[PDB]
RNA sequence: AACAGUGGUAGGAGAGCGUUCUAAGGGCUGUGAAGCCAGACCGGAAGGACUGGUGGAGCGCUUAGAAGUGAGAAUGCCGGU
RNA sequence: UAUCCUUGGGAGUCAGACUGCGAGUGAUAAGAUCCGUAGUCGAAAGGGAAACAGCCCAGACCGCCAGCUAAGGUCCCAAAG
RNA sequence: GACCGAUAGUGAACCAGUACCGUGAGGGAAAGGUGAAAAGCACCCCGGAAGGGGAGUGAAAGAGAUCCUGAAACCGUGUGCCUACAAGUAGUCAGAGCCCGUUAACGGGUGAUGGCGUGCCUUUUGUAGAAUGAACCGGCGAGUUACGAUCCCGUGCAAGGUU
């Protein structure tokens, strides 16, 4: 068993789609004006049970 | 004395792919498969011009036969009785007039029965 | 010409009628019902665009096969499961589920692909009393 | 008015005040032709039986000759390689009725 | 009107980039950029890079507003394909394709 | 005019069409030639041609004669994918 | 005379395949073996046989939503008592 | 030169007996185009850079340094129509909704129902095959030329033709 046909656009697309990449579950943190990582340390104000590191 | 190539060949090719246009993205983007669709479409056409004309008979009669039944009469003796009443079939096709005016078909059905009494 | 009087897709009939299968020989009843479902009855186009008449039975009782085959006409189907071939005799089909030997007996007499089995489902049958309909006030009839 | 006329070997349904696709029996451009081969007038009256009604005579204003578009004819013979093509054009005429004289 | 830049000849598959590409379309620029900047994905900073230059160019050079921009539309197509042999087992050779692709983006104002 | 008609593989027979080329009577083109793509475009039985867009410098109807003269087929051939 | 006949220019074909009718073999296991005849398919549609090359209706040079009809049917599918 | 025009014409148009291959004599490739004029982008900005983005150049920059005209296969983006109860070499015939629109036939776009349809060659009695060949598209490619023989048919002469 190995391909017997060239494979049309219809078959190929039905396969490769029905699922798609999505962005991570980042939250918008208005305390630094940029996205943070939900329930994880923020990349611009340190938010995760205290805020003190802006790196 | 050497042939042009290109353009000339693409003229001949275009006819096939135009007749096979509107299908898929594999039935006229591919020449060798487009060829096969043109054969089918042309053959289909010609046979069906005669097939359809006989099918119309096998369509009007079906409608008429039912309508006739709602006036106490069957198609076989309807058609006969019409010829007995004036020497007119009056076209089975044109007895489509049972849709347009119900009144006409009703009295013409009774007129059929008249010579069968 | 090139065309003729015909049905439209805005042409809707779909009348509801009481009918009984009780004391009816069957294939005398079911055949003539199948004709009307197929669109034949109308003076207008029969298969392209059509509306039949939906029919609801109240009482479905005794069917006559006029011999010994009333109680011994064995029905069959082959359905996916390792047990395959399941069989049910006429005698017990009449006793319970007599609906489904009158249901598949008008499907068997209808042609049609997709739309035909859709309109078909609106036909019902029962052995006791069936007609909750009162919107269209189903008209009595017997063949 | 409901009426029917002979168009050679066939008949066509005809009302009044409407165009009809007919066979060329001679009817070119702006002229006037009649159908005295009419055989039904009614739609509330009957004239069957009565082949050819002489109580009527349809009048038509000839409204152009058109021509039916080509339609593919073809013979493919598979495994025998034939390729006979044709397209069926053929002219036909059109007339418009507007008055069925009694 | 539009904010515009394009990247030509960029090692990244059409297929790979296609996923991320559709996901930023119709999206607010301010949100899209921030997200992309820190992700484990490697096509993310590249599509970001081009997007930021579209903003940059639009303002500085021909005058536009960067506070009104969204992402109008975008697409990705394979550019040239540079076949290279990689000695495949069994005395054979295969053609690995180090792709160089054309990431196309049309940013624009739509909140102006 | 009337009258009859059988049009199917192997083949036989009769006419044409396009393509390149030389020829003598003629004619277009930078304000857009050749090539390219769309038109519900028209005229063919079929082989066969018109307008807009792109393009950016050459093109061709008749009359004749000549060919590297028209591909869906031998894991055909070369490039692209 | 859509006949023979004579001459000149090109053929293609060599298990045909299948069926009925008539004679012979098994005094008639065998997609068993032979011929006189015609048919069809080959090469040529469609109709009826569920479909089912070769039985049966029959021969497609083109459109008509005109009619009659064959084999074969008329309760539904499968036109139609 | 009634020779060919980047697959043609020499193996080799072009920095080819080169590249590339075997121990070896030797075998042995592909590859043309920015403008008429380089004026091949002054000047600037962002991209770490790779690139672009404005401006200028010039008839032309969809001629901007990998570029003539640049099709088709191939792959994304936008839009009209359409599909989540169904049976198919995808059309054909016929209705029907929605959308659109013809210079003229007055016309295109689509697919929701019904009837009907099993690719082509190879090879035939029969392949739709569970026989033979093809990933696809484009271009490329196989009935020839000469001299005898025998007929054809067009003309000049024709008891003459012919060096």
């Amino acid at each position: 068993a190995v391909p017997f046909r060239r494979t049309s656009k219809m078959k190929k697309r039905l396969r490769r789609t029905h699922f798609k990449l999505n962005v991570p579950g980042m939250t918008e943190c208005p305390s630094c004006g940029e996205m943070k990582l939900s329930h994880r340390v923020c990349k611009a104000c340190g938010s995760y049970n205290g805020k003190d590191i802006n790196v | 004395p050497r042939v042009k190539g290109g353009t000339v060949t693409r003229k001949r090719r275009k006819k096939v792919l135009k007749l096979a246009k509107g299908y898929f993205g594999s039935k006229h983007t591919l020449y060798k498969v487009a060829n096969q669709q043109v054969m089918k479409s042309g053959n289909y056409a010609f046979r069906d011009r005669r097939q359809k004309k006989r099918d119309f008979r096998k369509l009007w009669i079906t409608r008429i036969n039912a309508a006739a039944r709602m006036n106490g009469l069957s198609y076989s003796r309807l058609m006969h009785g019409l010829k007995l009443s004036g020497i007119e079939v009056n076209r089975k096709m044109l007895a489509d007039l049972a849709v347009n005016d119900l009144t006409a078909f009703n009295q013409l059905a009774d007129a059929a029965k008249a010579q069968l009494n | 010409m090139r065309t003729t009087p015909m049905a439209n897709a805005s042409t809707i009939e779909r009348k509801w009628l009481v009918v009984d299968a009780a004391g009816k020989t069957l294939g005398r009843l079911s055949s003539e019902v199948a004709a009307i479902l197929r669109g034949k009855h109308k003076p207008t186009y029969t298969p392209h665009v059509d509306t039949g008449d939906h029919v609801i039975i109240i009482n479905a009782e005794k069917i006559e096969l006029t011999g010994k085959k009333l109680t011994d006409k064995i029905y069959y189907r082959h359905t996916q499961h390792p047990g395959g071939l399941k069989s049910r005799t006429a005698l017990e089909m009449r006793t319970n589920y007599p609906e489904k030997m009158l249901e598949l007996a008008i499907k068997g007499m209808l042609p049609k692909g997709s739309l035909g089995r859709q309109m078909f489902k609106k036909l019902n049958v029962y052995r006791g009393s069936e007609h909750p309909h009162e919107a269209q006030k189903p008209e009595v009839y017997e063949l | 008015m409901y009426a029917i006329i002979k168009t050679g070997g066939k008949q066509i349904k005809v009302e009044e005040g409407q165009t009809v696709y007919i066979e060329k029996l001679a009817a070119e451009a702006g002229e006037t032709v009649t159908f005295e081969d009419v055989l039904f007038v009614g739609g509330d009256n009957v004239k069957v039986g009565n082949p050819t009604v002489e109580g009527a005579t349809v009048t038509a204003k000839v409204e152009k000759q058109g021509r039916a578009k080509k339609i593919t004819v073809f013979r493919y013979k598979p495994k025998k390689n034939v390729h006979k093509k044709q397209g069926h054009r053929q002219p036909y005429t059109k007339v418009t009725i507007e008055k069925i004289n009694a | 009107m539009q904010a515009k830049a394009v990247a030509r000849t960029v090692r990244i598959a059409p297929r790979k980039a296609r996923l991320v590409m559709d996901l930023i379309r119709g999206k607010q620029v301010g949100e899209a950029v921030s997200i992309l900047n820190l992700t484990p994905r490697a096509a993310s900073p590249i599509i970001e890079k081009v997007l930021k230059s579209a903003i940059a160019n639009a303002e500085h050079n021909y005058e536009m507003d960067a506070n009104n921009l969204v992402i109008s539309q975008a697409f990705v197509d394979e550019g040239p394909t540079l076949k290279r042999f990689r000695p495949r087992a069994m005395g054979r050779a295969s053609q690995i394709n180090k792709r160089t692709s054309h990431i196309t983006i049309v940013v624009s104002e739509k909140k102006e």
